[PDB]
């Protein structure tokens, strides 16, 4: 009904997803605006914009993107309607949107009131209970008493997760079995949850065996109508980050996904909320689901989803942005279809052999591996490269698409063989052995798949001919 | 069993360096003379064929850059000089073979030094920050020992496995 | 890509000897989805006569998206195109749900695509896309042979390029 | 109007080098210095960055070759090496404007000439065959004239617009 045209955007990220929201617009005929640092002169997403500013030029450079005032008059001074957020790094934070609606620039997102309501634990578990789906069993306030630890263990059952609230880092997250390890993880984990961070609000809740994870993509505009995407499964969990992910349900009961997807309509609409949604569950062995948390932003993996219905994503965000209803667009459940299987997996700068612990350097040689069902989303990866040794450690965003799980997963298997990226060490070799491995084939795959197997790790040698004579020729 | 000191050496050399014994005699005793294109026969299908571009110059520290020209494509590659200047004025690597030696796991420039010189150092006890890609590591000490004089110094650029304190 | 057939894993399987009920192959079980375009990337000029030209590429970029899948051919940094054999660089293949909606893709494709040193054609498919007529979704054999507005419309600032010669 | 000749002298410079006076002081006179990063302001909205890396041997009729990094990526260039002009390399450059001197619209290999030098010839008749990619191109007489002296006969490599015959 209400419609503003946008003529230019300028986005709040780097990395790939500047990459592709700068596709998306000029795909609509919108002038692009960019930002970047310092220390990140020489990446590509300031290449493939038409504008580009420096900011945090004092600053530090991981806190240069974080700094509201000087994002708020660069975007004020070159005239410039919306800004997309990304992921990251000022997605969850609600004074930014709010400071954009203060300065007339439109923000591409839900309401800061609604993010806000999202926020903290403690409001999405009493929306969970008022209105929702049912939770895993825990306690609804932090957790700071031995004898309320020593009553919570008592009441429910043995097995309880030691959870660190106000923090996004996995530190927080220690296991119990028995009463003697429940008093020294309790110790601990208190005693770092208080030093490493503020305020302690630890959390008591119930393990589950064989956890197995489904992430539901909910789409809305601004006149309360509501659509969701389809699952999706990302059991592969190296601890508590992923690494691989699976579009359709593996081994999931037509009933169970049908009641997932009622669920989550029920939430979003009970919330009210207004864009790119995406709301994360948990079921058991027996057939039982439990609410975790809402994420209020555009995830990672939602180019897989992206491709079972081809359905653009960022084409829909700007769309709701303009203020356009979703029936105008022609989306609607009925025309929404699942078409064929696809498989994500991420190339990162990281040594599985010793601890995934990160690795810097040059690339040398770097070379792509396109193929029928491949698709490629670069984001900083070229001849004579430079890893920066505090952002992020990504290389590469790789696709492959089939029409059956173990078709995809050959053709993922040849694309990774396809790509030769000399010199930076990198995690492929475990990638391959992942893909190789029948359980993953099978289908059905837990949580501690990755905990059971440690001969996993074959951890491949290269003999590497063609750079080690270079060097002596060199 | 013959040759236990040589083995050891001639597998190091082809691990490092690749397989010798498949180039040219004057490849492998002068090497490729600038802007003339040889080729160097690998397996019974690996073919190659190697030009040379340019040599560009000492960029800070006796490091050069060789642009060569495999098969169609071009490869930057490093190498260290040693007929230059090799007057050592920058960090020392920390020592490998001390385990009581203390060395950085990970690449990363200190902020901040919990011990000044001259303080007592426990066991589990944090001493610096060490900047990864998201995560943050205090070093813990081995051994107790007395600190005279911070050899990583403070708030200056340095790289992983680098010498910060040493107890003598 | 309409199919979502592999026909060179089809071929290859029915010279082994395999019967396409085997394979999973009926005439019930294919389907449509959605709409491609293929446009052939070359080295010809398209203002004098189509005259192909040759040369030393000196600048390469590729652009992947949603619907983009590239089949590069011969086309990478510092190539030498010959002048004794076909002059296809690459082949664009773009996918959508819809006509306009792989057009403009495909066109935005172009557009991120930079190719320097030889000149090449993509302004006039550029010229072909932005057609009305062409995006109406009929055309005709003789479609070219009416429209003398094609080939003279094209627009070339070719500017950075220029700079480095000077620098040089 | 007040100025032609110099006028038209400084149109063709800021043509074949490029938009200029957004450089520095030390790139307009001096030029960039090896080993050092400078930086050029284009436009108002864009702003990019320079290395120069190396710069390689001369190799083949004074076409030296320099290598340039643009930010983010690594490029190469071949400029024409203007301080020699000692050798003479032959191959007679055919200019269009001139109607005596015939030169080749295509480069290539002459496959066949038709007629020998200072004989009686037809007008508007075959004289040369040339190959192409995958054509066969027969080159009609312009115009009826005697040709004195050629100089280059059969079976050697020619670049486009080169003399080999002279027609008066
Ligand atoms: C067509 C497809 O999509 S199938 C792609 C998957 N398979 C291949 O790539 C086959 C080619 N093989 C290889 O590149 C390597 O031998 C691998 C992948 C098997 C791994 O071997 P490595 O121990 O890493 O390297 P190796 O010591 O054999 O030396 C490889 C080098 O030899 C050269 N080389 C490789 N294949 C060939 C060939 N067919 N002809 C000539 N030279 C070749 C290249 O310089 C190559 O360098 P690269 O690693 O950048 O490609
Ligand atoms: C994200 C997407 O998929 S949208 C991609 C389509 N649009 C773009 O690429 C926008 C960037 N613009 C450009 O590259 C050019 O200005 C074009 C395409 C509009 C054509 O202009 P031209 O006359 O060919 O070149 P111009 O004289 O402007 O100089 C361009 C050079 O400036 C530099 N440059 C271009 N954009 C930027 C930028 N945002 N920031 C800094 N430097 C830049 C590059 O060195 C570029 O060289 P390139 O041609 O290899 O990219
Ligand atoms: N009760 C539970 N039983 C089993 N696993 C759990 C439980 N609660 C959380 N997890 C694990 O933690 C994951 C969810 O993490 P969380 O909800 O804390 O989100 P996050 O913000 O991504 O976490 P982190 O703070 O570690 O980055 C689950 O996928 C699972 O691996």
């Amino acid at each position: 009904l209400e419609y503003k045209p946008i003529k230019k955007v300028m986005v709040a990220n780097r990395g790939e997803i500047a990459i592709r929201v700068f596709r998306a617009c000029t795909e609509l005929g919108i002038r692009t605006v960019a930002i970047y640092s310092e220390q990140d002169t020489g990446q590509m997403h300031r290449q493939k914009a038409d504008e580009a500013y420096l900011i945090g030029r004092g600053l530090a450079p991981v806190q240069a993107y974080l700094h509201i005032p000087d994002i708020i008059k660069v975007a004020k001074e070159n005239n410039v309607d919306a800004v997309h957020p990304g992921y990251g790094f000022l997605s969850e934070r609600a004074d930014f949107a709010q400071a954009c609606q203060d300065a007339g620039v439109r923000f591409i997102g839900p309401s800061p009131e609604v993010v806000r309501k999202m926020g903290d634990k403690v409001e999405a578990r009493a929306i969970a209970i008022a209105a929702g789906v049912p939770v895993v069993p825990g306690t609804d306030a932090p957790i700071t008493s031995l004898h309320e630890a020593h009553e919570f263990s008592n009441t429910y059952g043995f097995p309880i997760i030691f959870k660190a609230a106000y923090g996004g880092g996995g530190r927080g997250m220690r296991v119990v079995h028995s009463y003697e390890e429940l008093e020294e993880n309790y110790t601990r984990a208190y005693s770092e949850a208080l030093a490493a961070f503020g305020n302690g609000a630890l959390f008591v809740e119930k393990f589950i065996e064989k956890p197995r994870h489904i992430e539901v993509q909910i789409l809305g505009d601004q006149y309360g109508n509501i659509l969701h995407l389809y699952e999706r499964d990302c059991s592969i969990q190296r601890r508590h980050q992923k690494v691989v992910e699976i579009a359709p349900a593996a081994h999931l009961d037509p009933q169970l996904r049908t009641r997932l997807t009622s669920d989550s309509v029920k939430l979003a609409k009970q919330v009210g909320y207004e864009n790119a949604g995406t709301v994360e569950f948990l079921v058991d062995r027996h057939g039982k689901h439990y609410f975790i948390e809402v994420n209020s932003r555009l995830q990672v993996e939602h180019t897989v989803t992206e491709e079972i219905t081809d359905v653009d994503l960022v084409h829909a965000q700007i769309h709701v942005a303009e203020g356009r209803s979703l029936p105008d667009l022609g989306l609607r459940q009925e025309n929404i279809r699942i078409n064929g299987c696809a498989i994500q997996c991420r190339v990162t700068t990281e040594d599985p052999a010793r601890s995934f612990q990160p690795d810097t350097g040059r690339i040398e040689v770097f070379r792509s591996g396109e193929g029928m069902g491949i698709r490629l989303d670069n984001a900083s990866a070229f001849q004579g490269a430079v890893i920066s040794p505090h952002y992020d450690s990504l290389l590469v965003k790789v696709i492959a698409h089939g029409k059956d799980h173990p078709t995809a997963a050959t053709k993922m298997s040849r694309a990774l063989a396809e790509f030769r990226v000399r010199g930076v060490k990198t995690n492929i070799a475990f990638l391959q052995n992942v893909l190789n491995n029948q359980q993953f084939l099978a289908g059905t795959v837990d949580t501690q798949f990755i905990d059971e197997n440690p001969e996993l790790f074959q951890l491949r040698p290269a003999q590497n001919r063609a750079q080690k004579l270079l060097h002596y020729l060199g | 069993a013959m040759y236990p000191d040589v083995f050891a050496h001639f597998k190091d050399f082809t691990a490092t360096f690749g397989p010798l014994d498949s180039l040219n005699t004057r490849l492998f005793l002068q090497g490729p003379k600038i802007a003339e294109e040889f080729e160097v026969e690998l397996e019974r299908g690996k073919t190659l064929h190697i030009k040379a571009l340019a040599v560009s110059d000492l960029n800070r520290a006796g490091q050069r850059q060789v642009f060569f020209e495999l098969n169609g494509q071009l490869r930057s590659i490093l190498v260290k000089d040693t007929q230059a200047m090799k007057e050592m004025h920058f960090h020392p690597k920390a020592l490998k073979d001390v385990k009581g030696q203390i060395g950085a796991p990970m690449p990363g420039k200190v902020i901040d030094i919990k011990v000044v010189a001259g303080a007592k150092v426990a066991k589990g006890q944090p001493l610096c920050v060490l900047s990864a890609m998201k995560m943050e590591t205090v070093v813990t000490s081995p051994m107790e020992g007395t600190v005279r004089k911070v050899h990583v110094t403070k708030d200056m650029t340095l790289e992983g496995d680098d010498l910060i304190l040493e107890i003598e």
